[PDB]
DNA sequence: AATACTTTTATCAACGCAA
RNA sequence: UUGCGUUGAUAAAAGUAUUGUUUUUGUACUCUAGAAGCUACAAAGAUAAGGCUUCAUGCCGAAAUCAACACCGGUGUU
């Protein structure tokens, strides 16, 4: 187990940055709530197929009101749950037509699809139009790159993430880049102190050296990813040998085991650490760096 | 003195390096980098042209504000209503006077759903049903009907009828629509004299309005490279035509076209040779005089030499059955047309027909091709419109492929052919970076795109382990092509080495080994 | 802006630079130090974040134009965004280079509307001070009742017992001859 | 963000005629 | 290893059409001309965040390329 490895880093910066799917979001009260909140909508698409029954009853037996018409149309709800006690819409349009709405006569729209409360907000894009009401969104927003600042009068190291979305093409020559003011933000945001010194930045794939201060130890990582966005500096790391970390393996004294699932999210955000930055050849001749530059690069 | 190893994967590599007069490691590696996926350029190719439709739309409904501000009917855009019905004021207008806003809306309304034309197996015949039915109606008359019938006006939606269920569909073909429009425009003109001629050729120009196949994107001052406007300053004619191979063995030379007079005499005497008078005889016989074919080719050689056809070999089979030779089709064909004959004209004016002919596959291509390579050609346009008309006689023919030699070699080569019977390949073995290596033969031959992938990858590995430490004797490989690579480079580099073709790294050291 | 320490030593600097005794500047109007509490803001005692909204703004409002304010601001985005300013030099001494480039991009682009004149300054009783500091603006960007919009504020650190000649020609030249003296 | 059409260029295989 | 005649698989690039999602508005359905914005239908706007000049059959944006640094296709080190 002398054997040296070497991996391809990822460092491309114009990807997909989120869906082209645009969502909707409504305001409510759902479960457990004491404030409204936020919650992106869904919809069954047609009712009629056997995929559209399913759903159906899937968000009946989870919770009776998710659904947008138990609470704007009631009666009609009444209207739809008579026929899931005797039989099952596709028996009703076999026989008798189109579920119509509650109406004096039987002149009412007819009812093929049903939106409801799907999940709670979480990443996202506000791309809500001029003259709307409700929040408008786009999601599945990935990440590209982590900053890696360290300060003096704490003596820790804190950590910024970038994603695919936080550049542009700018407003004079086309050019593709993130301002120093949105940087700023983005700086503030993550908890970044102001006069912290910048160490390095990481790419995917990119081999990361963690060593201790009180037990001399040395453990070895790749960088995958700024996972967990709500609580700070928290990095998803994978193996060097392997390409999983399935069990509660144990990596060093200081970190602790990897969780139950097998993904390795720790946080790097603490005292008594150290951190390096491996550049191998193609052969796999490990070289340690600890300053990169002077700035981090943020024109392309 | 050391032996080099590689084990080539789908996504990695694993390298070794040894001494084998002791038998101690020296190097072992491992490179993983991710897979070949062509999953991606699927996705961000219909990403780019779904995005270049949404364009157009856009564009055209942008050219009609444009026209209708130029010719003066509507000032502003802002207060135009939202909710009005533009199929009842399209179906309107075709015998009344719309009042110089309704008319903007109807315009706007047919240029955003314009038809197919690819027309001029169940979505076909849905198709002929509703051209079927538009034969005798304008399709707003048959989407105001679907719509004040059935509620319904958009999709595919299925109505059941009194004794019968049939689905609709929204699609019809540009013409009518075209028709509609221009039934239209003369009416508004009968009525209101602001909408001259030049603003009825300039809507129906933005309504039928569609790019070619073969020009791609791009203006005279745009300059792209997915377009024939390149932006290297120049303007190609069609780009399918910088795509045409290279010859196999001057690799800076274009191909000859199949179907002219070079490539089939070149194919008679490849199936002939395998002498020179009756050779002449033979050729003249099959060039000036038709009701040709090649069991009358049989016959004519039982006829010339009066025998009974026996002693052959040199004769290609089909599976079905026998005598496959070569014939003088396409030059027979070329004759049976009412414009002057082929037989007394240059080598170089046929062969520059036949490409102008067998590259482009429609009129305006064909056309501006025999205009502007024949420089002062001073062709007529009756020859022109007979020439449309015999392309669009013959495409399994004349669209039959591009010949694998050029012109260059086969001018070099088409005498000498007679004089002896010998074949092709003898005959031309008759006539005959400065330290790393190249990455030429390994971008250009790519037979996957993982295979192209593994096999550079894997050769900077070697190319790396070659500066680091030194010479080599033995290289081996766990096909053809980079062996020969490696080889030639070797002997060009005058250095006698041998090329053969954790768990991989391991199998790569056992290899190096064996 | 941002308020933080580096505020602090650049407010203390300017007040040094224009101000010769001290309690010219904390007895003044809308500050109103009192000489306990002026000690324990000078020497490290009170942190500067925690204060009042209104007596930082009006330090500030004293001691710079509008238009330094704006570059205080700009400055301040340029220099925590590197090793070298962030390490080597204070923030007043960066500040003093952007200020100076600034005006040398005056100069460079449209040198015939630099107009300059002689800044008096107002103590905590009421009584100037003539000559506290050199004013420079830009005669295009003036908005009526002798304000201009981009205005900076130098002072001279020559050897010389000479003063700054008056009309435009003879103090530009002046400005243009002695780029290193103010500061 | 998916389903219908049209077209061009090129390369691998394998089934034969020859070397 | 090289050429010709058949038919399978693939890759790269181009031109179109109809929906889908979503926002406003109108009409219907509901509750008392107002309200709720569910459920349908129809117009108009957007369709990876964005950006350019030439003013238009306008154009670009989801792939591959890869260890960094210094001195004459080469040359030295952590």
């Amino acid at each position: 187990d002398s054997i040296l490895f070497s991996y391809q880093v990822d460092s491309k910066f114009n990807r997909k940055i989120s869906d082209a799917t645009i969502y909707a979001t409504r305001q409510a009260k759902v479960g457990k709530d004491k404030a409204d909140e936020t919650y992106v909508l869904g919809k069954i698409k047609d009712i009629y197929t056997q995929d559209g029954y399913d759903a159906f009853m899937k968000i009946y037996k989870k919770d009776k009101s998710k659904f947008l018409m138990y609470r704007h149309d009631p009666q009609t709800f009444e209207k739809v749950i008579e026929p899931i006690l005797e039989n099952p819409f596709l028996k009703y349009k076999e026989e008798h037509g189109y579920i119509r709405k509650y109406s004096k006569k039987g002149n009412g729209p007819e009812i093929k699809s049903l939106k409801y409360y799907d999940s709670k907000l979480g990443n996202h894009i506000d791309i809500t139009p001029k003259d709307s009401n409700n929040k408008v969104v786009l999601q599945s927003v990935s990440p590209w790159r982590a900053d890696v600042y360290f300060n003096k009068t704490t003596g820790k190291y804190e950590i910024l993430g970038l994603k695919y979305a936080d550049l542009q093409f700018e407003k004079g020559t086309g050019t593709y880049k993130i301002s120093q003011e949105k940087y700023n933000d983005i700086k503030k945001k993550e908890g970044v102190d102001s006069d912290s010194e910048f160490k390095f930045t990481l790419y995917k794939n990119d081999l990361l050296l963690v060593k201790d201060t009180e037990t001399k130890e040395q453990q070895l990582f790749r960088f995958l990813s700024r996972t967990m966005p709500k609580q700070k500096h928290y990095v998803e790391l994978k193996p060097y040998d392997k390409q999983k970390f399935e069990g509660g393996e144990a990596l060093i004294k200081v970190l602790g085991n990897v969780a139950n699932s097998g993904q390795c999210k720790k946080g790097l955000g603490k005292s008594n650490i150290s951190i390096y930055k491996v550049r191998t050849d193609v052969l796999g001749n490990q070289h340690i760096i600890k300053n990169e530059g002077d700035k981090p690069k943020l024109d392309f | 003195d050391l032996v080099l190893g590689l084990d080539i994967g789908i996504g990695s590599v694993g390298v070794g390096i040894l001494n084998k007069v002791t038998g101690e490691i020296i190097h072992k590696n491992s490179r993983i980098f991710p897979a070949a996926q062509a999953e991606n350029n699927l996705v961000r190719r219909t990403n780019r042209q779904g995005r270049r439709l949404t364009r157009r739309k856009k564009h055209r409904r942008v050219r009609l504000n444009r026209l209708f501000e130029e010719s003066g009917l509507i000032t502003d855009f802002t207060k135009i209503s939202i909710n009005l019905n533009p199929y009842q004021l399209r179906v309107k207008g075709l015998t009344d006077e719309l009042s110089n806003e309704e008319l903007f809306i109807a315009l706007k309304n047919m240029v955003k759903h314009r038809g197919i034309s690819y027309l001029d197996g169940d979505y076909a015949q849905i198709v002929k049903e509703n051209s079927k039915q538009l034969e005798t109606k304008t399709p707003g008359q048959i989407q105001l009907e679907r719509y004040q019938t059935y509620g319904q006006l958009r999709g595919d939606f299925t109505v059941e009828k009194d004794g019968k269920k049939h689905r609709l569909i929204n699609v019809f073909p540009t013409s009518a629509y075209r028709s509609e429009a221009l039934r239209i425009l003369q009416t508004q003109q009968e009525f209101n004299p602001q909408i001259t001629d030049e603003f009825i050729n300039r809507y129906l120009e933005i309504l039928t309005g569609k790019r070619k196949y073969y020009h791609g994107p791009g203006n005279e001052k745009s300059r792209t490279d997915y377009g024939r406007y390149r932006t290297s300053g120049e303007t190609l004619d069609n780009i399918f035509g910088i795509l045409i191979g290279k010859c196999t063995f001057y690799p800076d030379e274009f191909r000859a076209a199949k179907a002219s007079y070079t490539a089939q005499e070149f194919n008679l005497l490849n199936d002939l040779n395998n002498s020179k008078e009756q050779k002449n005889q033979i050729i003249n016989y099959v060039k000036n005089e038709k009701a040709m074919g090649p069991a009358k080719l049989f016959k004519y050689i039982a006829k010339l030499l009066s025998c009974d056809v026996a002693d052959i070999k040199g004769y290609r089979i089909d599976k079905s059955g026998k005598a496959e030779i070569h014939t003088f089709e396409a030059y027979r064909k070329m004759k049976t047309l009412e414009t002057l004959d082929i037989e007394q004209m240059d080598r170089e004016t046929l062969d520059k027909l036949a490409y102008v002919l067998t590259l482009n596959t429609e009129r305006e291509g064909i056309q501006e091709a025999l205009e502007h390579e024949f420089a002062d050609g001073s062709f007529s346009q009756k020859q022109v419109d007979e020439l449309v008309q015999f392309r669009k006689a013959n495409s399994s023919i004349f669209g039959k492929g591009w010949h694998n030699f050029s012109v260059k070699l086969m001018m070099e080569l088409i005498p000498e052919l007679y004089e002896t019977s010998e074949e092709q390949m003898t005959i031309l073995t008759r006539l005959g970076k400065t330290k790393y290596i190249d990455e030429k033969l390994l971008t250009e031959e790519i037979y996957n795109p993982v295979v192209a992938k593994s096999v550079r990858q894997a050769i900077k590995i070697v190319n790396a382990a070659i500066k680091e430490y030194g010479d080599f004797d033995n290289i081996v490989i766990e096909s053809r092509v980079v062996l020969n690579a490696l080889q030639e480079h070797f002997r060009a580099h005058k250095i006698d080495t041998k090329v053969s073709v954790h768990h991989h790294a391991v199998d790569a050291l056992i290899i190096a080994a064996s | 802006m941002k308020i933080n320490d580096d505020i602090k030593e650049l407010i203390l600097e300017y007040m040094s630079r224009y101000f010769k005794f001290e309690n010219d500047f904390y007895k003044l109007p809308g500050i109103k130090f009192t000489d306990a509490n002026w000690q324990k803001f000078k020497n490290g005692g009170t942190d500067i974040e925690k204060m009042g909204a209104a007596r930082v703004n009006a330090m500030l409002d004293c001691l710079f134009d509008d238009f330094e304010l704006a570059m205080i601001g700009k400055a301040q985005t340029n220099y925590y965004n590197d090793n070298s300013l962030k390490m080597n030099m204070p923030f007043y001494t960066y500040y003093d280079m952007f200020k100076k480039q600034q005006l040398l991009k005056w100069l460079k682009n449209n040198r015939d509307d630099v107009i300059g004149g002689t800044g008096r300054m107002y103590t905590a009783s009421g009584n100037y001070i003539a000559n506290a500091y050199l004013e420079v603006a830009l005669e295009s960007s003036s908005l009526g009742s002798g304000s201009y919009m981009l205005q900076m504020r130098f002072k001279d650190y020559s050897k010389g017992q000479e003063p700054i000649p008056s009309g435009r020609q003879n103090r530009l030249e002046w400005i243009e001859n002695n780029l290193e003296n103010i500061r």
